[PDB]
């Protein structure tokens, strides 16, 4: 009956869900538990390069804070 | 570098599939259509920068010019219509 | 990590196409009062692999009067575009975060005419060239509205980026407004993908090329429905729940891709002349009118959006 | 062709040169040229015959290549100076490429081979425009940059144009090719005097226009596109000879007639500038234009050729063609030497 | 609803740009000091790199203006690493 | 131009975005704004023959700031001498040029 | 910049060479014309982006529009030539020599 | 009135699409003059600070310009909030 | 012709902030009111006198009066600020729309202790 | 990656050379498509996002498309063209090598002049606002609607009148 197309619908649904959460997790992993910073203009790129330069390990996502 | 990688990967995959495939074993109407499509695609080119034009101060001017564009495009369409350019009855 | 992300993006969409074939067959069967595939595997989940093996194991009878170059680079191009379209899609975070992403979609979609035309010019005949010219004209014509609809709907979010529509629909879908623009967008996706009732090009290739064309077709189907979901049916985005966004996006895209097949089983075909009259006399007037309406709306309303 | 189409095409034909002359931006000048081309082609091809199609194709290709070269010149100047206008600092090669392109747009030699073919394949009211109204924008672009041009190549082009125009008109038996070569010659005179005084280029331009328009109208009176067809004018319409002869002599440049003054004053300026050898060559080779204009004055007004019979019924019929502009322009072009100090 | 939402979006954009405003001075001073130090390093190197050449004034401007002329990124990262040059040119156009 | 109907009617269709020193949309400065401004302001009122000779220092400055041939040549001479010295073993690059330093 | 501009100018020159040298077709000349158009578009956009002169970006757009119109009328003329003779050849336009 | 209204009903029956297109055209060209919320668009797009507000010298005679962001002598767009 | 003039390395040497973008952004709206005068003076020098080499005496004061701000912040009311900018740095556009209540915490804390 | 834009410009050169040499109206279309792809790539390298994507979506998707369309419907491939195609492919090879020698001689004759091979990776970007928003290319191409409305009316009129012109030419 109509409930025999689900074995395929759910397969396709899982295959369509994988990309999103995979990309999100990989971003959080490669960028220090934070989102991947976007750069639509030069100001954000400048902020990013500046964070990278002050890190001391050449990585924009190593936030330093007040301690330094 | 990332876009390059992705497109290269896709091309490689396509060529690999199509290799495995082998290794396992006159009417003027269409021309007029193309021309109309040109004259509308160039209008798209002139129309695309509206998301940046509507951020300006001269709103009374952008309103005007966009209306001019759309109106005269519609008029050209109507004329191509009246003159039996959208018929296909040879 | 990036190559791993690319794999995670590519493999599942191909699996999803291969199983969308089966879903189509089963749905059409149950709408025709029959089952569809049941045997090869439990409920048929092996039939697509069986068909792939069969095709790729056949023997290619390459037309003798032809050109190998245009014979090989047409399906290569089709699949390359059908895969590179899925790249910028925010689901919710994109593999490649582009500005002007919808423009990249427009262009990489409009680039398929070249293959759908080179195949015909390669096949040395006149009937195939007739069919190719007609299909090219159809696709071309509907690209116009496919572009203007977005040109008018991207003024509720002042940017050509796909990662802005999430916050644009953070409170309400872009369907309630522009439901007349969707109804015209939902259809140009059929005619663009030569999908019934706009299949006047498949209603002349070896196993492998036919398979690549099939893959491209169904991939483009899923992607067009995904664009519909992202634009006119903005799903939920709680900053901490990309899982939620992806679940909802999947659900809506499956709804839409099943609607396509609903339609294929429900309606007859069109006649090329009437198909072109449809656009050039019903969709283009309304499209231009609503374009002017949506250029004026953000003005006589103070709701003109930002440029971030 | 319906009124709306006519209006749009002719408004474009009119707007092209107007933008060219009223714009400071070379891009807008180029725009005007493109308008002119786009809106001229359909009128050429109206009849839809092989000859008209071929003429249209030749015109399109030539003018499009020329426009591309002009736009290259503009882009190079833009990369060189940041401005969209030629100054006193542009690499002379840019300006010489521009001059080659403008010369091919006009029809100067050795960039002239297309003009007679096109004019022949084209009807009369279209040759009129092509040879009078389509010389004003490309000449304006030059008038705007006359201080920074190359007299050497300008004079070579002008003298080549004089020579080839004479040696073409000597042979052609077709009204339209004769007019084409006359245009070539007068445009050569213009270019010659340009870098020293452009007011005289404009003088000769208006003189040549006043002299050409009424001639094409005379022809269109009977659609006499040939010598043996215009010879019957003594039986068809003999009240036009007294003026065809005078206008042809003026074109030739005979002293007592308007058409003289251009050559005379241009030679004067060239003498003030010590271009006497070139002025002499040109003045001696204009006599061939005068020759093959006298050969037509003969067959038209000083001797009667064998006529035909149905010309009797042509006499029976009346006519209302030659509007007032014919007489006005012919008089202004034949009897206006006493007013030369004002036209100068 | 779209009007009432995009107006709040405008207010938020103004807030972000105001933060940018408040920050800019710090950034401009830091950038000036950075580029000045870059040019000073390049000069202090050129001094000895080009000592034995004939008729070479060390620090010779190509202008007769006497005023400040912002340097080119080529001038700055010309003696530095090619990866630095590539980050300067194809660094923002290459998706973060 | 050839027919100053624009200046007659006191309007501007094409004569406000000709050169670099003109008005840009969001006040964004162009590269050679000051050099071109100076050249124009100094050549205003003496047009042509004079400005080609007694307004030439400023045109040279504009040409250099726009085309940069002299700067290119300078940097190239420096790099050539440096390559020769490194090849022959009479000079070594410093750390910040080699690729390592303490940044700001 | 210098190198890419030199190569762009060489390409324009090559396409003009192709135009001035026919090879029995006419499409192969219209395509050279469009190559010229493309080279000029690219050079103009590149100079605009190099100088940061955002008051000159409409120029590529305009020239693209007008090149499109020129190409359209050229294609129409070619279509008529084919409709009449049977080929987009150039030896068939031997008329007007009399 | 009668003849033209019958024409409009004939249209409304035959080609509703053309009617809707033309009516949307008219609405677009007309409503921006009726609406009161129009001016606010230019007001906002002016109020957006994409650039640095370069200050000026306190040369004495300038009482209607503040010396600190938090003074009421300058403009204040509370109307945006109230919007 | 003309020997360019530059400043030495001993100078243009100052205690930088070494603080990150999210932090500067969480502290901007207060750093725009406090420490405004010595910022406007510098952004007037740098625009009147087009040379940066003529505003180092002002850029150093900028850095100093910014360190004093970030030192007041540490002395009093460090934890709300820490959590606020930690929540900010999570996003990509570093948006103020998600961290609205931690911002109220920072604001109340600073308004009470300062 | 210093050689990036140089490689792109060289590919554009080779495409325009394969145009100059005239294989056929279809392989010429393919050459045009390649050259346009490369032109967009180099425009993006120079920062022209909008310009390059517009090239993509209009020049290729709109112009070369109708070029190939009109070609197929109004052109016939004759058998002779194949031997001559191979001949002009060899011609193309020879031209490539001649261009290489040309570039070598020009580098030998002008170090910092025609092409600064030493400074290849340099002299691509001269200046840029680092802390600046609102400096993309759309901000300029959208000037048309506020300043330079003259260009917009010009272009719209060209397109408008093209309709009448083409209907009258084809008819
Ligand atoms: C034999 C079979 C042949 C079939 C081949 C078919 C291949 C076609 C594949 C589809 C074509 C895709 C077109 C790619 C255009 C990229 C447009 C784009 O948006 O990239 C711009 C990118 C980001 O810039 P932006 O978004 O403006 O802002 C970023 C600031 N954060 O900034 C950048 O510029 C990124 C660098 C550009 C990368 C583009 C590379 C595209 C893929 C290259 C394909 C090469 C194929 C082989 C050669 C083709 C023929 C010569
Ligand atoms: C003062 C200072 C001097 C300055 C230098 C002066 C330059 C020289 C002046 C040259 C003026 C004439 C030159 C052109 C000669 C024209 C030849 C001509 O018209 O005669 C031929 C023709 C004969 O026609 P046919 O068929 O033989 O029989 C008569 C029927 N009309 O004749 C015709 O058919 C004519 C048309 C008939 C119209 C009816 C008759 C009305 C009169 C028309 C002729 C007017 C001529 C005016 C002469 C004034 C001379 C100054």
């Amino acid at each position: 009956m109509w409930f025999e197309i689900l074995p395929g619908l759910a397969i396709m649904g899982v295959c369509l869900v994988i990309p999103g959460v995979s990309t999100a997790y990989i971003h959080k992993f490669t960028n220090g538990g934070k989102e991947k910073r976007v750069a639509r203009v030069q100001y954000q790129w400048y902020l990013m390069e500046r964070d990278r330069r002050i890190s001391g390990v050449n990585r924009y996502y190593v936030s330093k804070g007040l301690e330094n | 570098m990332n876009l390059y990688t992705v497109i290269f990967i896709n091309i490689l995959l396509s060529l690999t599939l199509i290799l495995v495939a082998f290794w396992l074993p006159f009417s003027m109407k269409f021309f007029l259509v193309a021309i109309t499509f040109l004259l509308f695609d160039l209008e798209i080119a002139l129309l695309l920068p509206l998301p940046w034009a509507i951020q300006t101060i001269k709103t009374s001017t952008m309103m005007i010019m966009a209306f001019i564009l759309v109106t005269i495009l519609s008029l050209g369409l109507a004329y191509e219509w009246t003159q039996k350019g959208l018929e296909w009855t040879e | 990590m990036f190559f791993i992300n690319i794999l995670t993006l590519l493999v599942p969409i191909l699996i999803a196409m291969a199983f969308l074939t089966l879903v189509e067959r089963k749905i059409l069967g149950y709408m025709q009062l029959r089952k569809g595939p049941n045997i090869v595997g439990p409920y048929g989940i092996l039939q697509p692999f069986a068909d792939a093996m069969k095709l790729f194991m056949k023997e290619p009878m390459r037309p003798l009067t032809t050109s190998m170059s245009l014979f090989i680079i047409a399906p290569t191009l089709s699949l390359t575009l059908a895969l590179s379209l899925w790249v910028p899609l925010p689901m919710p975070h994109p593999l490649i975060n582009l500005n002007l992403g919808i423009l990249f979609i427009l262009a990489t979609s409009s680039l398929s005419v070249y293959s759908i035309l080179w195949s015909g010019w390669a096949s040395n005949s006149k009937y195939s060239l007739f069919g190719a010219l007609r299909a090219v004209a159809q696709t071309i014509s509907y690209e116009v509205t496919m572009a203007i609809i977005l040109l008018s709907v991207l003024l509720m979010n002042g940017s050509y980026s796909l990662q802005t529509l999430i916050t644009t629909q953070e409170h309400m879908w872009l369907l309630l407004p522009a439901w007349p623009m969707a109804m015209m967008w939902f259809i140009s996706t059929l005619a663009e993908t030569n999908r019934a009732p706009f299949d006047l090009t498949e209603g002349e290739y070896a196993a492998g090329p036919f398979a690549l064309f099939f893959m491209a077709e169904y991939t483009n189907i899923i992607l067009m429905n995904a664009l519909t979901t992202i634009i006119f049916l903005g799903p939920l985005y709680y900053i901490n729940l990309p899982e939620l966004y992806s679940t909802n996006f999947m659900m809506e895209a499956l709804l839409l891709s099943s609607t396509f097949l609903w339609i294929r089983a429900s309606y007859p075909r069109f006649r090329y002349d009437q198909l072109m009259h449809l656009l050039w006399k019903n969709f283009l007037p309304l499209t231009l009118a609503l374009c002017m309406w949506h250029i004026s709306l953000p003005i006589f309303t103070a709701g003109v959006p930002p440029y971030m | 062709m319906n009124p709306i189409t006519l209006a749009i095409i002719y408004f474009t034909i009119f707007l092209g040169p107007v933008i060219t002359m009223s714009s400071t931006n070379l891009m807008l000048m180029w725009v005007g040229l493109e308008f002119s081309l786009l809106a001229i082609i359909p009128m050429l091809i109206n009849k839809k015959n092989p000859r008209s199609t071929e003429a249209a194709t030749k015109y399109f290709v030539t003018q499009a290549t020329a426009s591309m070269i002009i736009l290259l010149a503009i882009v190079l100047n833009y990369k060189q100076l940041g401005t969209w206008m030629f100054q006193q600092q542009t690499n002379g090669l840019i300006l010489n490429m521009t001059l080659m392109a403008l010369s091919m747009k006009l029809g100067l030699a050795p960039f002239h081979f297309w003009l007679p073919e096109v004019t022949q394949g084209i009807p009369l009211h279209m040759g009129l425009i092509l040879l009078t109204w389509q010389k004003i924008a490309p000449l304006s672009i030059l008038i705007q940059i006359y201080p920074l041009l190359n007299s050497t190549i300008i004079l070579m082009l002008a003298i080549t144009s004089i020579f080839m125009g004479a040696w073409g008109g000597l042979n052609q038996t077709q009204m339209r090719k004769i007019m084409a070569y006359s245009s070539i010659a007068h445009m050569g005179w213009m270019l010659a005097i340009l870098p020293y005084n452009p007011s005289l280029t404009l003088l000769n331009l208006m003189i040549y226009i006043i002299l050409t328009a009424p001639m094409f109208m005379a022809l269109m009176l009977n659609n006499s596109m040939t010598i043996n067809s215009i010879s019957l004018l003594w039986n068809k319409t003999p009240a036009m000879l007294t003026m065809i002869s005078l206008m042809l002599l003026s074109l030739g440049g005979l002293p007592p007639l308007t058409g003289f003054l251009p050559k005379w004053i241009i030679i004067t300026e060239l003498m003030k500038n010590n271009c006497l050898i070139m002025a002499t060559l040109m003045a001696m080779m204009a006599l061939l234009n005068l020759f093959f204009y006298t050969r037509l004055i003969y067959s038209t007004s000083l001797t009667m050729f064998p006529t035909n019979n149905n010309s009797k019924m042509m006499t029976h019929q009346t006519k209302t063609k030659p509007n007032l502009m014919f007489s006005t322009l012919a008089i202004m072009s034949t009897m206006t030497l006493p007013l030369a100090p004002q036209l100068i | 609803r779209m009007m009432r939402w995009n107006q709040e979006r405008r207010r938020l954009l103004i807030e972000d740009l105001e933060a940018r405003i408040a920050l800019m001075p710090l950034f401009q001073a830091e950038k000036d000091r950075r580029t000045l130090q870059i040019l000073r390093e390049n000069l202090e190197e050129e001094a000895i790199i080009m000592k034995d050449v004939p008729n070479w004034k060390v620090g010779e401007s190509v202008f007769h203006t006497t005023r400040w002329v912002p340097p080119l990124i080529g001038e700055m990262y010309g003696l530095r690493t090619k990866e630095e040059m590539s980050n300067a040119n194809f660094g923002f156009t290459w998706y973060t | 131009p050839f027919l100053d109907i624009q200046k007659k009617l006191g309007i501007s269709l094409d004569r406000h975005f000709m050169f670099l020193s003109a008005e840009q949309p969001y006040k964004n400065a162009a590269r050679c704004h000051a050099f071109e401004k100076e050249w124009i302001e100094c050549a205003h009122g003496i047009g042509g023959t004079r400005a080609k000779k007694e307004c030439k220092i400023e045109f040279d400055d504009f040409e250099e700031c726009l085309l940069r041939y002299k700067t290119m040549r300078r940097m190239h001479d420096i790099k050539k001498q440096r390559e020769k010295l490194m090849k022959e073993g009479k000079y070594t690059p410093p750390p910040h040029h080699s690729g390592r330093e303490e940044p700001r | 910049m210098p190198s890419t501009f030199f190569n762009l100018t060489m390409a324009f020159s090559l396409s003009l060479l192709g135009t001035l040298m026919f090879r029995s077709h006419l499409m192969s000349t219209l395509l050279c014309l469009e190559g010229m158009v493309l080279s000029l578009f690219i050079m103009t956009s590149v100079t605009s982006l190099n100088s940061n002169s955002m008051s000159s970006m409409p120029i590529p757009i305009t020239i693209l529009v007008f090149a499109a119109c020129e190409a359209a009328v050229g294609l129409a003329l070619l279509v008529k030539v084919s409709n009449t003779y049977g080929t987009d050849y150039v030896q068939n336009l031997n008329l007007l020599q009399c | 009135a009668g003849r033209i209204s019958a024409f409009l009903k004939n249209a409304w029956a035959k080609e509703p699409v053309l009617v809707v297109s033309f009516s949307v055209w008219g609405l677009a060209i007309i409503m921006p003059m009726i609406s009161p919320y129009t001016k606010y668009a230019s007001m906002i797009n002016k109020a957006t600070p994409y650039n640095y507000p370069v200050p000026v010298r306190d040369d004495g005679n300038m009482p209607d310009v503040p010396s600190h962001p938090q003074d009421p002598l300058g403009p204040s767009l509370d109307w945006l909030k109230n919007l | 012709p003309g020997i360019v003039e530059l400043p030495t390395l001993e100078e243009l040497k100052v205690e930088e902030v070494k603080v990150s973008s999210a932090v500067l952004k969480a502290a901007a709206h207060h750093y725009g009111a406090q420490c405004d005068k010595t910022n406007k003076e510098f952004m007037l020098c740098r625009w009147e006198e087009k040379d940066p080499r003529r505003c180092l005496k002002e850029g150093k004061l900028v850095n100093g009066c910014a360190l004093n701000f970030f030192r007041q912040i540490k002395s009093h009311c460090a934890e709300p600020f820490t959590e606020y900018w930690t929540c900010l740095d999570y996003s990509n556009m570093q948006l103020f729309r998600h961290c609205r209540q931690q911002q109220a915490k920072f604001d109340q804390c600073v308004l009470d202790k300062l | 990656m210093n050689n990036y834009i140089f490689v792109l410009s060289s590919l554009f050169l080779v495409g325009c050379l394969g145009l100059a040499l005239k294989p056929s109206p279809i392989y010429g279309g393919l050459g045009l498509i390649v050259s346009g792809f490369v032109g967009c790539l180099m425009v993006l390298g120079f920062g022209g996002s909008f310009l390059g994507l517009m090239v993509f979506l209009i020049y290729l998707g709109g112009m070369l498309v109708v070029f190939g369309y009109t070609t197929a419907m109004a052109t016939e491939e004759y058998p002779e063209t194949w031997g001559s195609n191979w001949l002009i492919l060899g011609f193309l090879v020879l031209g490539v090598i001649m261009e290489v020698f040309l570039i070598c001689v020009l580098n030998y004759y002008d170090e910092v002049g025609v092409i600064n091979l030493d400074g290849l990776g340099d002299w691509l970007m001269y200046e840029v606002d680092d802390v600046g928003v609102m400096l993309e290319g759309g901000i300029g191409v959208a000037a048309m609607y506020s300043c330079a409305t003259w260009m917009m009316v010009v272009a719209g009129w060209s397109l408008f009148a093209g309709i009448f012109i083409i209907i009258e030419i084809t008819r």
